[PDB]
RNA sequence: GACAGCAGGACGGUGGCCAUGGAAGUCGGAAUCCGCUAAGGAGUGUGUAACAACUCACCUGCCGAAUCAACUAGCCCUGA
């Protein structure tokens, strides 16, 4: 199942911060939404894990 | 805080310098808290180990007090996690050679040095199942009478190899001793003498 | 105020009327920055009516004089204290200006407050003006103008808006 | 706050040579040559040293965003120097699902052809950049090596590969499949 | 050697620890019966039990733990039959029994020779912590004994 | 010799105490101390049903001199 390759794919697809307002995949250590559709808000949440 | 605490640390270091004129320089870059407590509680009846940050560069100020001989030779020697060991007893050259005790060596990701780890054909002796780590790595195992044995003789970790999480957990469950390391003496300083321990002391 | 053009510094002394209840008024003294002496006298009445029990009818102004600069040929550093009234609520402020004279520095203070903070001459109340020396300036702009042997060129210096003919074969270069 | 000059310092080794006819930087070394244009930025690029090769990136008054911009020139000059001395090598392991991915090259390493693609029958073709070559690694399962000189070209080719391998119309937390960038490094190692 | 820190009643309600044990299959009821025999009268609360297994049976050693014997130095017994009056009565003096207790505490504390162990076991409680007429803030400051007589 | 970065440590009493389906710092209520100290908060989070691993408060190894936090109001943006 290659857990190291699963960790790499989760690094490139899963561990992100999703904003509650602009709905943008940004960065794991993000602060604000880089998109100007919301106003660079800090209302973030980690992407949901199982 | 961090002002009265630093002044109290200054009082402790001037008390240890005025009490114990004999010292040993050690390095403990790869050490654990339980290991340090074992070393302290095995050496309660003798020398006392002290560590710290750039406040340990204090013999310069102790010489700026102008109450010393030329003892500042150890000022370019405190580089790369250098700690003092203050003493009064020895006068005895068997310290740390009869006291370099074997310590766990618990399996943790990060250690590469110095040797290899080999697992011969030996039963595990563990409960059900303890086979998932062997399935994640790949080891020819056969289930005998209840303790599951290993058919082949494989090498897990070579020299300079990074330790993985599943490898560390299976080594912790098999209790085969991983890489061990204790505090290493680096420079001997006894009453203003410049020792060159490559190889002169002991 | 209007703060039209450059400003001027006026020393204005003023006292109460000599009354039989209390003769010899204390004859107070202020340092008013104003475009001319009439605005200086009126702003003096404004500040002294803020401070003490004084008004234009029951008092008088003894003297109102121009205050010339003690050293106009010296590039000096002035700290200005501000009591400006913003849109929500009023605020105190400390600003620094490197300029020749005090009236010019307070002029730049009015122009800069009107530029950045949209403050009119109605809202700005100059609390105090004090020359400060080097190694006391809180501001990084004046701190980086504090350079001996200072060097900078003038990149992209375009000028002469239609002083040249409007229709030429030239293609003007900069620097 | 109209800050007076900001200058960035670049040391240039003796293996390579730099030449500027303006804001155009031309760096020629052992592994080919590489030239770029800094026309839209207007920051002075001076050099000094008789066979000492000290570059300076100097900007006068400017603004805060332009003082942010003046370090970007120094960093791209460092990237060009590393690309002309050592080169760039991106190693991409094919993290594959139940269906494996068959990656071949067609036009001498400039056309990556992708097959079997999570069971999708559509054979995928990705044309790379002029100046980057592709290879399938040896002594390692499904590793894809991209070698080149310019970091922007090599990483844009790797971005085209990792975006051409993309799970669509699904929960992409599940089906962790695609050619992702595993290792970033140089061609000539130990330097 | 198996270690376990549990105790209410004895149990035997089709639920037990053994997990390492059934590799050799030595405890199924005899180990529980001898554990009952070693838990007769000591006590009615959580104890620490370690069994040494050498090829025929289990040797049941009870190493006493500090907070467990502090709870055992309460007023006995409180097991069932109108409990909860209320939770934290604990009106004792313990001026010598905790002293004998940490005299028995050897090689498991990483301690100074009775230096501040009085402070340790006087402030490591949540029910008693002192004789009823003084304060543990006075225990922290006003102990000047034991450090000569104990070593 | 700070903020950042990279690396290591992050214990003993104690599987503390009220809780039994479980808490053995991580659902939960009340608390709150000592030793080693280079430092450990009866513990900031992830995770286990719990036992385990990871990380943080704090400390130390290299680098090297400025850095961080909370408010406030002018332009501009989202709200539109
Ligand atoms: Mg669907
Ligand atoms: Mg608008």
């Amino acid at each position: 199942i290659e857990p190291s390759l699963r960790q790499l794919a989760q690094k490139y697809n899963c561990d992100k911060m999703i904003c509650r307002k602009c709905y943008a995949r940004l960065h794991p250590r993000a602060v604000n939404c880089r998109k100007k559709k919301c106003g660079h808000t800090n209302n973030l949440r980690p992407k949901k894990k199982v | 805080d961090r002002a009265t605490w630093k002044s109290n640390y200054f009082l402790k270091i001037i008390q240890l310098l005025d009490d114990y004129p004999k010292c040993f320089i050690v390095g403990a870059d790869n050490v654990g808290s339980k290991q340090m407590q074992q070393i302290r509680m095995s050496l309660r009846g003798k020398a006392v180990v002290l560590m710290g940050k750039n406040t340990m560069m204090r013999k310069a100020i102790r010489g700026h007090l102008e109450n010393n001989p030329a003892l500042e030779k150890l000022l370019p020697h405190i580089r790369g996690n250098v700690g003092f060991v203050f003493t009064k007893e020895d006068l005895t050259e068997i310290r740390d050679m009869l006291r370099a005790n074997k310590v766990p060596a618990a399996a943790r990701a990060g250690a590469i040095a110095p040797c290899e780890v080999t697992v011969p054909a030996q039963n595990t002796g563990l409960g059900p199942e303890k086979t998932s780590f062997f399935q994640a790595l790949g080891i020819t195992t056969k289930i005998s009478r209840g303790t599951i044995e290993i058919l082949s003789d494989v090498q897990l970790i070579k020299t300079g190899d990074k330790v993985g999480a599943s490898e560390a957990t299976l080594l912790n469950m098999l209790n085969i001793s991983p890489f061990s390391f204790g505090l290493v003496i680096q420079q001997v300083f006894d009453n203003g003498s410049i020792y060159n321990p490559e190889v002169l002391d002991i | 105020m209007k703060a039209s053009g450059t400003l001027r510094e006026y020393k204005v002394v003023g006292r109460c009327l000599p009354t039989p209840k209390c003769h010899t008024p204390p004859l107070y003294r202020m340092r008013i920055f104003a475009p001319n002496h009439v605005v200086a006298k009126s702003r003096f009445w404004y500040f002294v009516s803020q401070l003490k029990k004084m008004k234009k009818s029951s008092g008088e102004i003894v003297y109102c004089g121009q205050v010339f600069e003690k050293s106009p040929l010296r590039v000096k550093n002035f700290g200005i204290w501000l009591r400006y009234d913003s849109r929500s609520g009023t605020h105190n402020m400390y600003r620094e200006y490197r300029d020749l004279t005090t009236a010019g520095a307070v002029t730049q203070c009015y122009r800069d407050m009107g530029a950045r903070h949209r403050a009119r001459a109605h809202s700005i109340q100059i609390m105090k003006v004090e020359e400060i020396a080097a190694s006391k300036c809180r501001r990084p702009a004046v701190k980086q103008f504090h350079d001996s042997k200072i060097k900078f060129p003038l990149p992209h210096r375009v000028l002469r808006r239609q002083h040249k003919p409007r229709f030429t074969t030239k293609r003007p270069n900069t620097f | 706050m109209k800050t007076i000059l900001s200058n960035q310092t670049v040391d240039i080794p003796e293996n390579v040579d730099i030449t500027l006819k303006g804001r155009t930087v031309i760096v020629k070394g052992p592994r080919g040559t590489l030239r770029r244009d800094f026309n839209h930025i207007n920051v002075e690029l001076s050099l000094l040293g008789k066979k000492k090769k000290r570059l300076r990136v100097d900007k006068w008054w400017g603004n805060r965003k332009e003082l942010a911009t003046v370090r970007t020139i120094c960093s791209h000059v460092q990237n060009m120097i590393k690309g002309v001395t050592l080169g760039f090598r991106y190693k991409m392991r094919s993290v594959y699902a139940h269906f494996p991915i068959n990656v071949v090259i067609q036009e001498n390493g400039s056309l990556v052809e992708i097959r079997n693609f999570l069971g999708e029958k559509y054979i995928r073709r990705v044309r790379m950049r002029p100046g980057v070559a592709c290879s399938v690694s040896q002594a390692q399962k499904d590793e894809l090596i991209l070698e080149g000189n310019d970091i922007e070209l090599v990483s844009n080719s790797a971005a085209l590969i990792q975006q051409a391998t993309t799970v669509k119309n699904k929960d992409i937390r599940k089906f962790l499949d695609g050619i992702y960038v595993s290792e970033k490094g140089t061609v000539q190692q130990a330097d | 050697v198996y270690l376990r820190c549990t105790g209410g009643e004895v149990g035997a309600t089709s639920a037990l620890a053994p997990k390492i044990g059934p590799l050799g299959l030595s405890p199924k009821k005899v180990g529980d019966d001898i554990a009952k025999a070693t838990g007769d009268w000591k006590g009615l609360r959580i104890t620490v039990k370690l069994t040494i297994q050498n090829r025929q049976a289990q040797i049941e050693v009870v190493p006493s733990a500090s907070a467990l014997i502090i709870k055992a130095l309460k007023e006995p017994p409180r097991d069932r039959k109108k409990q909860k009056n209320i939770k934290h009565s604990g009106n004792i003096t313990f001026d010598e029994i905790v002293n004998i207790a940490r005299q028995m505490r050897h090689r498991s504390l990483a301690r100074e020779l009775s230096g501040t162990i009085k402070e340790i076991l006087g402030t490591a409680q949540s029910v008693g912590c002192n004789v009823d007429g003084r304060h543990p803030h006075d225990i922290i400051d006003d102990i000047n004994s034991g450090a000569v007589e104990c070593p």
